[PDB]
């Protein structure tokens, strides 16, 4: 499963770069779009890791993390707008 | 030849494509001047790359009890990566995210 | 040793944040501390067996232990409740979440009319005489 | 049912009725009937389970009837039983005080008291480590809700900063306890206290984790290096809530330290010097901070710290006599400190929270609370006519027997400072001529006239002729002359617990025998481990 | 048991005295005088000279209520109860014609009962009990007379407890050493001769315990001011109520500690210094309330000195002088009282000497002060010459013997001087002579002094028997004023001579030694100590004065660093089992480190919550890498539901964290690095060193066989350790109720007014028209989330996620419903969530309580229906589901927005 | 027809990997080669579902993004605010959006 290790390292590098953007984000909204990209990269890492450590109960998490990487993203928008709708 | 080796190689190339797309969407978060350019790139990258990784992972061990939980997950990932980026860009506009100096035309006032 | 590096980093983050200014910047430290406790609980179950205990006949010496998993599963909910209450505490006191307050007991006693109920007989024990 | 399966009813009956008193929370009469019925039947069950284990026996119930060591054992060994009866008596009297003070009509007071009682009973009867942590949280979470219940239904910035500090240094202590339990489970195999019969004198790897657990319990008990969190959180609470907490939380931590060091550490006697040092420093620094203070209810917090140092010294003098002295001191001191927060708390309810000297002559206008306070004060200082004398005498005898002359000298000198501070209170509040004072029993910040909040919904408000538990005249400041403000219903809970500390002084052999039988379960845990593991 | 009966009757007298005081206003002193004195006539007559009654009090501590009546006690009970009776007979006429006097009698008779218990004490613990009984009764007697004596009473209690508690230490030492608590068996123990390092400590402790009950050199500053109390309580307290307690203690313990040099020295030198410096200060004082106190001080000093002599010839003198003093000082106090109450003021502008109205009460003071000075035909003279005869053979060699006599001669010169000043001199119609029933109880001790000095042959049996019982040997005693010229008398013709010479030269002497004295006396030395104690306590409490989290956590982290320094050298790790580090592990470690660093260096509240979500996701990936699927699910859901709440509480707070000064981030980071390294080493050296827990092997082996479910985590949570799950669901419900209470007690901060810098007529506003994206995606995310919450709820026994993941994934749906709403009014959850929490907790505790049907509490009752293993674990899961759902509903509806729409 | 869905999803994944290659190319465009611009676009969608799925499809396109939606009319006519990269003339952006809207409305409708 060398392809899976390559994909894991690539997603980790992408996550590190996007987290650098999170840190040095000029406007508060960049630190939220980086959070969104990182949540999606973390779902990808969940899938790829569940491939590496061969597990049947992966996609439950994948079915839930998407309902989590969204509610935890919209709310960030709700925070950039100062709570105001 | 076999009906499992095709799925294996397909999942492998799919997770590779998805990882490459994630890396491209992350590099976009670096060399992009605006918040709206960043969100326009992320709305596509975080969706396509993640759907590719999910489908490739599923092809690398295709269980039968996880097919609906992936068919739903793909659509949910697409819709969520669209809507999250949409609302992040909108809230950035409302909060006062200054558009880049290289904006040739804007039919929306910023004040 | 990775499960030790991550626990050490989370504990350092907690110790730093909990010593900073602001109640939310302290609740974040407590979140990191709860994460560190959950991670060291997951480490106590060996952490050398990475297989989930969800198979029909689990194979011992190969699957992760279930008791520390139940332990962290309970501690997560407990710390979540305490974090919810700390967060709702952060938005009632004062007009901010600032935590640098001094001796706050004067603001809970009565206006303390001077001299006392007997300004003619000062106690010879108090050093304020 | 086997009469031991009913041991879990100490946790199932509250948790049920509490869950009931949350549903029907507006019927204040019904919930105040059910709360006292449950507290009374719990006190009766505890005082009837005391004769069950008076012969050194140990009643162990494997919850859910699994193999010994797999499930959570509920033990009861005349230490858990004594703690059960005394803490349930304290909870009952503090609830009877809160009913008269003005609390217990606010929303969710009867449920939260029952949930705290269930958590205490769980933390006492439990026999393993992690479920003890879970029950400590079950005891702490309703405590945080009770810190907002006030006589006026509001809360101040001070009363919320104290709550922040409390929860912060208690969530930290809870998480340190959790990390210690995790490390014990990592080095050893089980978190059951029985299966750790000696796993602290066999290898130091488990001894460090058990020291972490004991240090978390010491934070929860407010020993001298970590004590300011308790002296700065208990004063800033409602007079009934602090009286209820004075005997539960720190004392559950004391019981936990006793059980852990007696079973796990086996009373190793190599690490008793650190106990002696830390607890003597506690006895000293707590009473120093006490004599330094200037508020009546802020003195009792530091005094509680010093008496906690007194009690834990009983485990630093491990043996048949030191453990007996420490257990008797625990059972006496939680009663006395309850009777002391209820007498000073009954003044802060009618006369408002003031410093020492702003009131005078309360011994002339309110003799009931004055008697209830002076009895408990002389007992706290260890004066013969009361219980505290027996406790301090047995403790000094055990300290001189074990050769710890320095600990004995500190434990006998600190009584002078304790008496000095109690006399400072007695002189600044009770002795003097009764002077007219203003009718202002709520500091600016807690009264329902200078706060934009909506207030906690009062139970005695549906009558219409009540604003927030105050008798508004209806519709169809100037100094009050000295009089009797504290009625019988407010000074009666502080007086009942003030004749218990005298009945335990005159007749003390009854409690000394039970304390000896409880110590016999700590300096010789063979009958406890043989009962939990079979 | 008759002696214990006598003590019980002495206490019943105090129990009944308030009733008599309310029945007879002030005449209640007449029955007590005939009831507290008659008791004496009983204890002396119908009880043999040596009876030991003992009833069990506390056999655990080896303590028993054991009363003994050795002849020393046979004399001291008499000298206590007789003075108490005469003081009651005097107080029945001294007190005003009032109705409420129970507070005075219930104490002045309880004083006699406590003194009786002290002198009738064969157990050392009951001796200490009666000691502090007397000290408490005396404190309460001084607290009388209004606020004039609230400070003197406090100082009296403090000084007599600081010594009265050294007696506790001596008692505990003698109990742990001699193994028994019996005064008759401790004094004759061979320990006092085996090692003098123990007898010396006990002698010092007991001398300090008796220097405070009396008023000796260091602790003399509580008798002169306790004079603020009424003169009858002063008569009792000075004749024999408390100042004789210390002397009886020195007489009792003189059987063992009489040959130890430190006892002899600490007694002799302190008693003589206080005798001289009490006689002098009585000579200097003016008010007869202060003169009598500084005279009692000097007399007690004489007594403790001749006790410290420690020879059989010395205890006889000590006892006879205790009797003589308890007579003449009592009569002097009662006569001062009668001459105050018959005129009106003892000193308002002075007073002509008492021999102005000579008949009746002047010869009484002339018979009292004469024996106080030691004039020949009295009892004070024979006692003083006995004391001089005793002191002439004091220990310390052949030189410090006669020097003690030459010092006692100075003290007796000054005592004659001040007694002569008492009888005559300014102490800065009235023909209504004192009533025959008022002056008589004040002249009984004064006349007893005369009739005992003349007919001295009545006291040698009792006194000698009380002296051979205070110490070992005995001495043939005789009190007869014999005219045999011995140095015991030559230093008594010198005392009278030099005292007359002094009183005829009084004015230059007093104006001479007053300016060069400097304040040895005065109460400003105990108050200085109390002030120092209060200042030190304030400086100690000032360490933890600030009630802010950042400081009281420093105290926790410092002890954590200390324990880490201990454990680093303490822990030796065992060899590792397998390898707890995998390849796909450094990537999640790096992501967690990056998230934690971005959180701790984030200067904006939004970056911090984004990093909190990221750390939650990384911890979920961690739990899933370690093989914990259910824990990963719960971690994901708790991360999303804490991000939602942090957003709801951050929409009210400013945008940037508070700026904390430098040199405070440096120290915080320096301690954080240390604690992080410590925790890392702890988790590295304590986890991967054992094969597998036996309970773990059991759970993996007997999960499907015991409970029918293969999800070991969920079966452990709901079947084996169901108590933990019940506890944590109650914790969550309680947190919901507490959020409700908190937001009802204090108004939450309003949502911060962000200045939206966009004009009205532009799009990207009008949330009702612009939330169309979420309002439509929710049309497919609602049913999906509901069927997902119902999917995990039933599959939880054989698949990840039983009831907590089920409930948190519905809380996520509630968060979606909140974010979906157009404005703040529609966003309020319109369901009763407190009742939902109540129903969840009720269902949980009930389905756990149904186990008693077959088994015990919290046991599943699985029943098979065809091929479905239906169990009550499903009902417990429904209960915890309802509980967590109600908690999330409360946390979202109370914190979400402001929407003040629930009150009239 | 058991293998119809497999062919459909494989064609979908080809039409998506071409979009993914477009995304990766968009990440490496030099500066001054991105020309962002905002545009108000009348959507010609009646109900809420049509306009939100049109906005989502605009966002998922690698060159555009929909900021928000609103209609300044009586009850219909939905308008969106679309941000576009490398579209130097707003008419080009509106033409591409009209193409996409036609291709979608011709699909999800009767
Ligand atoms: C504010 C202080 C209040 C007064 C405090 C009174 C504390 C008195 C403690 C006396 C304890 C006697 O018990 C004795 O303790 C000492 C240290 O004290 C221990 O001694 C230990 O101390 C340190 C380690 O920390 C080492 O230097 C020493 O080699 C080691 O043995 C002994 O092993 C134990 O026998
Ligand atoms: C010097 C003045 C002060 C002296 C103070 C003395 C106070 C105590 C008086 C002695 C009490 C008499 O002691 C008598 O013996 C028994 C035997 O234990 C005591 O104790 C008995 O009664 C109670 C039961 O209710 C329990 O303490 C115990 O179970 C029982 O043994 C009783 O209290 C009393 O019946
Ligand atoms: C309020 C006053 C308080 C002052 C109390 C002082 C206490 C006085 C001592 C009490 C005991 C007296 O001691 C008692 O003395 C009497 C009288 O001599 C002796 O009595 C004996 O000898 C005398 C003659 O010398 C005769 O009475 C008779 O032969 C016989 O009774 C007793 O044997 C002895 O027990
Ligand atoms: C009320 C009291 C409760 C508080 C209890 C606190 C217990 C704390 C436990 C800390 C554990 C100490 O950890 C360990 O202790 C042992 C016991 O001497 C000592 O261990 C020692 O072992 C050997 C002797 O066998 C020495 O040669 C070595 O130098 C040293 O390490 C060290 O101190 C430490 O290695
Ligand atoms: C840019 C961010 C990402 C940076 C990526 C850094 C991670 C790459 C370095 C990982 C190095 C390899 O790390 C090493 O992996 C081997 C397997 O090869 C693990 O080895 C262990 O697990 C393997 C299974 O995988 C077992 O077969 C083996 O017996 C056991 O020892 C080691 O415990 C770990 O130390």
């Amino acid at each position: 499963m060398i392809v899976v290790d390559i994909a894991i390292v690539l997603v980790a590098i992408a996550a590190v770069l996007s987290s650098y953007r999170m840190i040095r984000g000029p406007h508060a909204g960049d630190r939220a779009i980086a959070a969104d990209l990182l949540f999606f990269a973390f779902i990808a890492l969940l899938a790829l890791v569940g491939v590496r450590v061969d597990s049947p109960f992966v996609y439950d998490l994948v079915l839930v993390a998407t309902l989590v990487g969204l509610v935890s993203a919209l709310s960030l928008a709700r925070l950039m707008s100062g709570g105001r709708r | 030849m076999s009906w499992e080796l095709v799925a294996t190689v397909l999942g492998s190339v799919s997770v590779l494509v998805g990882a490459v797309v994630f890396l491209g969407g992350a590099i976009g978060l670096l060399r992009f001047p605006d918040l709206y350019v960043r969100s326009s790139a992320i709305g596509a990258a975080a969706g396509l790359g993640l759907v590719f990784v999910i489908a490739g992972a599923f092809l690398l061990h295709p269980t039968w009890e996880a097919a609906p939980k992936v068919a739903v997950a793909a659509i949910l990932q697409f819709a969520s990566s669209a809507i999250g980026a949409m609302y992040i860009a909108r809230a950035g506009f409302l909060s006062g995210a200054a558009p880049t100096t290289a904006t040739r035309y804007s039919q929306i006032e910023f004040t | 040793m990775t499960l030790a590096i991550s626990v050490g980093v989370l504990m350092a983050g907690f110790v730093f944040l909990v010593l900073q200014r602001g109640m939310v910047r302290v609740i974040l430290g407590f979140i990191l501390l709860s994460h560190a406790a959950h991670l060291t609980l997951m480490a106590a179950g060996g952490a050398s067996r990475r297989e989930a205990p969800l198979v029909s006949d689990p194979d011992p010496a190969l699957t992760s232990d279930g008791l520390p998993q139940a332990f962290v599963l309970t501690a997560i909910v407990i710390a979540f409740a305490i974090t919810i209450y700390l967060l709702v505490l952060a938005v009632i006191g004062g007009d901010d979440d600032d935590t640098d307050i001094g001796d706050l007991d004067p603001l809970d006693l009565l206006p303390e009319t001077p001299g006392g109920a007997h300004p003619e007989d000062p106690e010879p024990d108090e050093p304020s005489t | 049912m086997t009469l031991e399966s009913a041991l879990t009813l100490f946790v199932a009956v509250p948790l049920l009725t509490a869950g009931v008193l949350v549903a029907v929370a507006s019927r204040t009469r019904l919930i105040l009937t059910v709360l006292f019925a449950v507290l009374g039947t719990q006190l009766a069950a505890a005082v009837a389970t005391v004769p069950w284990v008076s012969d050194g026996s140990v009643v162990v119930h494997q919850v859910a009837l699994w193999a010994p060591g797999v499930s959570i054992p509920f033990v009861l060994d005349m230490f858990s039983a004594l703690m059960l009866t005394v803490t349930s008596l304290l909870t009952l009297t503090c609830a009877a005080f809160a009913v008269a003070a003005g609390e217990a009509y606010k929303r969710f007071y009867p449920p939260l008291v029952l949930l705290v009682t269930a958590g205490v009973n769980g933390a006492l009867l439990t026999g393993d480590l992690f479920n003890f942590f879970v029950f400590v949280e079950v005891m702490l979470l309703p405590s945080y809700g009770l810190m907002m219940i006030t006589r006026s239904g509001r809360a101040s910035v001070v009363g919320v900063a104290a709550s922040r500090l409390y929860i912060s240094v208690n969530l930290l202590a809870s998480t340190i306890l959790l990390i210690g339990v995790a490390l014990i489970y990592g080095v050893t195999g089980t978190v059951n206290i029985a299966q750790l019969h000696g796993a602290a004198s066999e290898d130091t790897a488990v001894a460090v984790a058990t020291a972490l657990v004991l240090f978390a319990l010491a934070i929860k008990a407010a020993v001298v290096p970590v004590h300011g969190w308790l002296a700065r959180a208990y004063p800033k609470m409602s007079p009934a809530v602090t009286a209820m907490f004075s005997g539960l939380h720190t004392k559950i931590a004391i019981y936990a330290i006793y059980r852990i060091y007696a079973v796990i550490f086996d009373g190793d006697s190599r690490y008793l010097w650190v106990g002696v040092v830390v607890f003597s420093a506690t006895m000293l620094i707590g009473v120093l901070g006490a004599v330094g203070e200037a508020a009546p209810r802020s003195i009792l917090a530091f005094h509680m710290v010093s008496q906690i140092g007194y009690i834990l010294l009983g485990v630093a003098l491990f043996g048949p006599i030191g453990l007996t002295a420490g257990i008797f001191y625990l059972l006496h001191h939680m009663i006395v400190k309850a009777a002391l927060f209820l007498a000073i708390g009954a003044i802060e309810v009618r006369y408002g929270p003031r410093r020492l000297g702003q009131l005078s002559g309360l011994a002339k206008t309110e003799p009931l609370v004055a008697v209830a306070f002076f009895a408990s004060a002389m007992s706290l200082a260890g004066i013969p006519p009361f219980s505290g004398f027996v406790a301090k005498l047995s403790l000094i005898i055990a300290a001189l027997d074990a050769g710890q002359i320095a600990a004995a000298a500190v434990a006998v000198v600190v009584s002078i400072l304790t008496l000095l501070s109690m006399l400072k209170i007695w002189t600044g509040i009770f002795l003097g001529e009764p002077t007219p004072t203003d009718s202002r029993t709520l500091p600016e910040g807690l009264d329902p006239a200078h706060s934009e909040a909506t207030g906690i919904p009062d139970g005695r408000d549906v009558d219409g002729r009540h604003r927030d538990g105050v008798e508004i005249t209806g519709a169809a400041p100037d100094m009050v002359p000295p009089g009797r403000r504290i009625g019988l219903a407010l000074a009666a809970p502080a007086l009942a617990l003030s004749v218990v500390t005298l009945a335990l002084g005159l007749g003390g052999q009854l409690l000394l025998e039970l304390s000896g039988t409880a110590a016999a379960n700590l300096y010789d845990p063979t009958t406890y481990i043989q009962a939990v593991l079979g | 048991v008759t002696l214990t009966l006598a003590l019980a009757v002495a206490f019943g007298i105090a129990a009944i005295s308030p009733l008599l005081a309310r029945t007879m206003g002030r005449d209640a002193g007449w029955p007590l005088a005939a009831m507290l004195g008659g008791l004496a006539l009983y204890i002396w007559f119908a009880i043999p000279v040596d009876t030991v009654a003992s009833v069990e009090w506390m056999p655990a501590l080896g303590v028993e209520l054991r009363l003994s009546l050795d002849p020393l006690a046979r004399v001291f009970t008499m000298i206590v109860l007789g003075i108490g009776a005469v003081v009651m007979a005097y107080s029945s006429r001294y007190l005003g014609r009032g109705s409420g006097h129970g507070g005075y009698y219930g104490l002045m008779t309880l004083f006699a009962a406590s003194m009786l218990g002290l002198v009738l004490a064969d157990d050392v613990v009951v001796l200490f009990v009666a000691w502090e009984f007397t000290t408490l009764c005396s404190f309460f007697l001084i607290t009388l007379a209004g606020p004039k004596g609230t400070q003197p009473a406090v100082r009296t209690l403090l000084v007599t407890v600081a010594g009265g508690l050294c007696l506790l230490t001596a008692a505990a030492l003698m109990v742990v050493r001699t193994g028994t608590t019996v005064l008759s068996e401790i004094l004759v123990d061979p320990v006092w001769s085996a090692d003098p390092a123990f007898a010396a400590v006990i002698a010092v402790l007991i001398a300090m315990a008796a220097f405070t009950k009396s008023a000796q050199f260091p602790f003399q500053a509580w008798l002169p001011d306790a004079m603020v109390a009424a003169t009858p309580v002063s008569a009792y307290l000075h004749a024999a109520a408390m100042v004789k307690a210390g002397i009886y203690l020195l007489l009792r313990f003189s059987e063992a500690l009489h040959d130890v040099p430190v006892w002899n020295l600490l007694l002799i030198t302190c008693g003589m210094t206080t005798a001289v410096l009490g006689a002098v200060f009585a000579m200097q004082r003016d008010d007869l309330k202060e003169l009598l106190a500084y005279s009692t001080i000097s007399q007690l000093g004489f007594l403790v000195a001749t006790i410290g002599v420690g020879t059989p010839a010395a205890m006889v003198a000590a006892i006879i002088h205790t009797i003589a003093h308890a007579l003449f000082k009592s009569s002097l106090f009662m006569f001062v009282g009668v001459v105050d109450h018959q005129t009106g003021t003892r000193a308002m502008s002075g007073l002509p000497r008492l021999y102005r109205i000579m008949p009746g009460t002047a010869i009484g003071v002339g018979l009292a002060a004469a024996s106080m000075a030691g004039l020949p035909p009295l009892l004070g003279f024979v006692s003083k010459e006995w004391m001089f005869k005793s002191m002439l053979d004091a220990p310390g060699g052949a030189w410090a013997g006669p020097a003690l006599g030459a010092l006692a001669v100075f003290a007796a010169t000054f005592t004659f001087a001040y007694s002569a000043r008492f009888l005559l001199g300014g102490f800065v119609e009235t023909i209504e002579a004192p009533r025959a029933s008022f002056f008589l109880p004040a002249a009984l001790p004064a006349v007893l002094g005369l009739v005992l000095g003349l007919t001295g042959f009545l006291l040698e049996p009792a006194v000698a028997a009380a002296a051979r019982a205070s110490i070992g040997e005995g001495y043939e005693a005789d009190f007869g004023l014999w005219h045999g010229f011995a140095p015991e008398l030559f230093m008594s013709m010198i005392v009278i001579t030099l005292g007359i010479v002094l009183v005829v030269v009084r004015h230059p002497v007093d104006r001479f030694l007053d300016r060069e004295l400097a304040p040895i006396t005065g109460v400003a030395t105990v108050d200085a100590l109390r002030r120092w104690a209060i200042a030190g306590g304030a400086r100690v409490g000032d360490v933890t004065r600030t009630d802010r989290i950042s400081r009281h956590v420093w105290a926790v982290l410092l002890v954590l660093v200390a324990l880490a320094a201990v454990g680093v050298v303490a822990v030796r790790p065992e060899p590792e089992v397998g390898s707890p580090v995998r390849a796909e592990d450094w990537i999640v470690v790096v992501l967690l480190v990056v998230g934690t660093a971005a959180m701790v260096i984030s200067r904006s509240r939004l970056g911090a919550v984004a990093n909190v979500g990221i750390v939650g996701f990384a911890m979920a990936l961690w739990f899933f890498t370690l093989g914990a699927v259910d824990v990963a699910l719960t971690q994901l859901l708790v991360e999303v539901l804490t991000v939602v709440v942090i957003v709801l509480v951050l929409q009210r707070l400013p945008r940037a964290f508070h700026t904390v000064s430098r040199s405070r981030t440096l120290v915080s980071a320096a301690v954080a690095i240390v604690v992080g390294l410590a925790s890392g080493a702890a988790v590295w050296a304590m986890t991967g060193r054992r094969e597998l827990s036996d309970v773990g092997r059991y759970f993996l082996d007997n999960a499907e066989q015991d409970t029918g479910g293969i999800n070991v985590v969920n079966t452990v949570l709901v079947d084996y350790r169901a108590l933990d799950t019940l506890g944590e669901l109650t914790v969550l419900g309680v947190a919901g109720l507490a959020v409700i209470l908190a937001l009802h007690a204090r108004r939450a901060l309003p949502r911060r007014d962000v200045p939206l810098a966009v004009h009205a007529d532009s799009p990207l506003l009008s949330a009702q028209d612009n939330g169309v994206f979420l309002r439509t995606f929710a049309r497919i995310l609602g049913p999906l989330i509901v069927l997902l919450s119902l999917y995990f709820l039933v599959r939880g026994h054989n698949a990840p996620g039983g009831g907590f993941n089920s409930a948190l994934i519905g809380g996520a749906g509630i968060a979606i419903y909140y974010l979906r709403a157009p404005s703040d009014k529609a966003a309020r959850i319109r369901v009763p969530y407190v009742a939902v929490i109540a129903a969840g907790v009720i269902i949980g505790v009930v389905t756990g309580l149904a186990g008693f049907v077959d088994g015990s509490f919290l046991l599943p009752l699985h029943a098979y229906l065809g091929d479905v293993h239906l169990t009550t674990a499903l009902i417990f899961d429904v209960g915890v589901y309802l509980a967590v759902l109600g908690v999330i509903m409360a946390a979202i509806d109370k914190l979400g927005g402001d929407d003040r729409s629930d009150e009239p | 027809w058991p293998l119809r869905i497999a062919w459909f999803l494989l064609w979908f994944f080809w039409q998506q990997t071409t979009t993914s290659a477009k995304v990766v190319r968009d990440a490496f465009l030099p500066h001054a080669s991105i020309t962002p611009g905002f545009v108000r676009f009348p959507t010609r969608c009646r109900s809420e579902l049509e306009v939100t799925m049109l906005s989502s499809l605009i966002t998922l396109t690698p060159g555009t993004l929909t900021l928000g939606a609103h209609h300044p009319g009586e009850g219909e006519d939905w308008e969106i605010v679309v941000h576009g990269m490398y579209f130097p003339d707003p008419d080009d952006l509106t033409a591409s959006l009209h193409d996409l809207e036609n291709h979608m409305l011709r699909a999800i409708r009767r």
